RNA sequence: CUUUAAUGUUUGAUGUUCUAACGUUGACCCGUAAUCCGGGUUGCGGACAGUGUCUGGUGGGUAGUUUGACUGGGGCGGUCUCCUCCUAAAGAGUAACGGAGGAGCACGAAGGUUGGCUAAUCCUGGUCGGACAUCAGGAGGUUAGUGCAAUGGCAUAAGCCAGCUUGACUGCGAGCGUGACGGCGCGAGCAGGUGCGAAAGCAGGUCAUAGUGAUCCGGUGGUUCUGAAUGGAAGGGCCAUC
RNA sequence: UGAACUCGCUGUGAAGAUGCAGUGUACCCGCGGCAAGACGGAAAGACCCCGUGAACCUUUACUAUAGCUUGACACUGAACA
RNA sequence: GUUUAUUAAAAACACAGCACUGUGCAAACACGAAAGUGGACGUAUACGGUGUGACGCCUGCCCGGUGCCGGGAGGUUAAU
RNA sequence: UUUUGUAUAAUGGGUCAGCGACUUAUAUUCUGUAGCAAGGUUAACCGAAUAGGGGAGCCGAAGGGAAACCGAGUCUUAACU
């Protein structure tokens, strides 16, 4: 048997989901590929990471000419 | 294997080093970069150095 | 007779105000070069031992 | 070899000279402590000079306060 | 300085001779009407031999021990850490000696940034030149490319060239994710001091996910932090690192 | 030798029943025989596995060490070449 | 002939004989911290060790490996 | 008793009477309870002695820092909104 060999589980996916409200710092979106884009007050990190950049309510959005999912937050 | 490592030295300062991996079969020569000394508090060129 | 302390224990904690104790944190002795400086700034200051791991620390090292 | 002198039992040996053999005698710290020091605490009334020993800002502003001076 | 002669000067492995230590399980005499033992005479070895302390080699002769787990009973075989997909039941997590694959690094340009470009694959034409090298256009449009597996990504390109560079920077770090813990990860903003751009801004390594091992022990650099009567030192410690 | 007022069957149930369910049969009690059953008695299974259990044995397993052997110093000296 | 007293009597062990090998006498070897004993009051036609196993016919090739024996210039190497 | 599970045909017990298994000392933490309270408490020991002396000491009343050192702060840091 050439096979049973498998790597330890990321815990990936949303964390903070719509409406919710989150803190400046907290991670919303922990995926591999930006799978989600950085909207109003979200950033992207190294890692491609969502993390809230200010106060307030968690909005998911679909925009722009090629049509993809934006995070965005509003105090 | 084969990258070994390598000890970045301060010319104008105290002892305070980085240390970094260098292939040293494909570049001969040494890296002489400039980075910042936190003991002066200054960008100073790097010369390299063997540990 | 009186309770012996594990030395090992003693050296590697320290007792604190509150009640709970000091250590180092681990894998700041070597090969450090490898390990981004991120790390090694975060592995500097001394930590709390969390609460889960903290009834063993009491009973190794009773006397303070 | 050194001690925290608690501000509390400074005046409870001999009217107002507390040096450090004087201080030992009351039983305020122990034998073998050849440095001690003062720091803030609680409470004084009589005025009290130390010296030969080491004091603290925050107590120096209260013992010059009560009216002894140190040294 | 090289190269060597004579003399004094200082020692060194050898060989021959000697006798006085030592040996004598050689002969004789006495303790003694005793093959023991001691003593005396005398031969024969002889500074060897042997014995002690240190020391290298050899040493199952004799000891103390060790010789893993998973396992559709055990053995044989295979696996044991990390990464990707499925299994996995549309949050996370999830087993089997279930199904398929990878890693134990690479790179001072393959990092940073500023300005500009856009692929595969066909079709027709064209010297040597052919199905395929290079050139021209047209169709197709991302079926490419991404340092290395697979997944998820990427045109604002994370893809591909060019110039100046070293942010692959020091001290931090609100607040989160993730682990039983050890730990692991993301991180806006602040202080110093950088580079890049005309400036807004960007840069705390690389599109992301593998490339790795805790402690003790000891080494190598820096720091009057300690430093046993005092002054230093050795040794510790702290920081950097193997 | 737990206590017994100690039947057969098919089925069920810790998965092969004197004891449970359903049914069939059987007056109470010996004596001589037989040995299919009571997973009969005897021996905390010897086979198999397990224990970071034990012993002995082996070896180019690890570690030592008796012995054997090498040298330095000692007991140990004098001449020369 | 001997053997598992108490489940094995044999093809097992021994055996005469054969070979190798060690041993020059304070022998080798063995028991013993040593002294000292056996070997042996024996002396290489003797003694110990190993293998083979009357007798008859014989016992071929390999010295790379492992052991053993010999050689001693060179390399390496402890204590001092 | 052991077990996922036992009327089990798994374990143990012929019966009775007697004996037979979470203890003790010293440290330590926690809960209760009593004393006294910025104080609490003595050990050995002396003692017309389970009184009373004896506070040597311990614990607490301030921490932070590897440590010098500073101290209602201090460590980190060249310095912290
Ligand atoms: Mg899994
Ligand atoms: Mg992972
Ligand atoms: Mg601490
Ligand atoms: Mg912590
Ligand atoms: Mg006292
Ligand atoms: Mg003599
Ligand atoms: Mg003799
Ligand atoms: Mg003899
Ligand atoms: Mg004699
Ligand atoms: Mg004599
Ligand atoms: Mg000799
Ligand atoms: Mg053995
Ligand atoms: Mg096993
Ligand atoms: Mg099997
Ligand atoms: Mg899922
Ligand atoms: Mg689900
Ligand atoms: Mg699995
Ligand atoms: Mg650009
Ligand atoms: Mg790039
Ligand atoms: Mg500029
Ligand atoms: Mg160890
Ligand atoms: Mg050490
Ligand atoms: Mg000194
Ligand atoms: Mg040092
Ligand atoms: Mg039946
Ligand atoms: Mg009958
Ligand atoms: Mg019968
Ligand atoms: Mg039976
Ligand atoms: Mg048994
Ligand atoms: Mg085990
Ligand atoms: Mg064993
Ligand atoms: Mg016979
Ligand atoms: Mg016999
Ligand atoms: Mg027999
Ligand atoms: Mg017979
Ligand atoms: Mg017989
Ligand atoms: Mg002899
Ligand atoms: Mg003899
Ligand atoms: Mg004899
Ligand atoms: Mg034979
Ligand atoms: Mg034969
Ligand atoms: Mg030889
Ligand atoms: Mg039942
Ligand atoms: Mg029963
Ligand atoms: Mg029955
Ligand atoms: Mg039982
Ligand atoms: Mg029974
Ligand atoms: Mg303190």
């Amino acid at each position: 048997t050439r096979n049973g060999r498998d790597s330890e589980a990321k815990r990936l996916g949303v964390k903070r989901f719509g409406g919710e409200s989150v803190l400046a710092g907290s991670i919303i979106v922990r995926q591999r590929g930006t799978k989600f884009h950085a909207g109003a007050n979200v950033g992207c990190g190294r890692d491609h990471t969502l993390f809230a950049k200010a106060d307030g309510k968690v909005k998911f959005e679909v925009k722009g000419p090629k049509n993809r999912k934006f995070i965005s937050i509003e105090a | 294997g084969i990258r070994e490592k390598i000890k970045l030295v301060s010319s104008a300062g105290t002892g305070h080093f980085y240390t970094t991996t260098k292939n040293k079969r494909t570049k001969p020569e040494k890296l002489e970069l400039k980075k910042f000394d936190p003991v002066v508090r200054q960008h100073v060129i790097y010369k390299e150095a063997k540990i | 007779p009186k309770i012996k302390t594990v030395r090992g224990a003693a050296k590697r904690f320290k007792k604190t105000g509150k009640g709970g104790f000091k250590h180092k944190h681990a894998n700041l002795r070597h090969i450090l070069t490898k390990k981004a400086t991120k790390r090694k700034r975060h592995l500097r200051p001394k930590a709390m031992v969390s609460k889960g791991d903290l009834g063993l620390v009491i009973a190794c090292l009773p006397y303070a | 070899i050194t001690a925290e002198i608690r501000l509390s039992d400074l005046a409870k040996v001999e009217g107002g000279v507390v040096d450090l053999n004087t201080l030992k005698a009351a039983n305020i710290i122990g034998i073998q402590i050849e440095f001690a020091k003062v720091i803030l605490a609680g409470e004084v009334t009589t005025p009290v000079t130390v010296r030969g020993l080491r004091v603290t800002k925050g107590a120096r502003a209260a013992i010059e306060a009560a009216g002894g001076k140190i040294e």
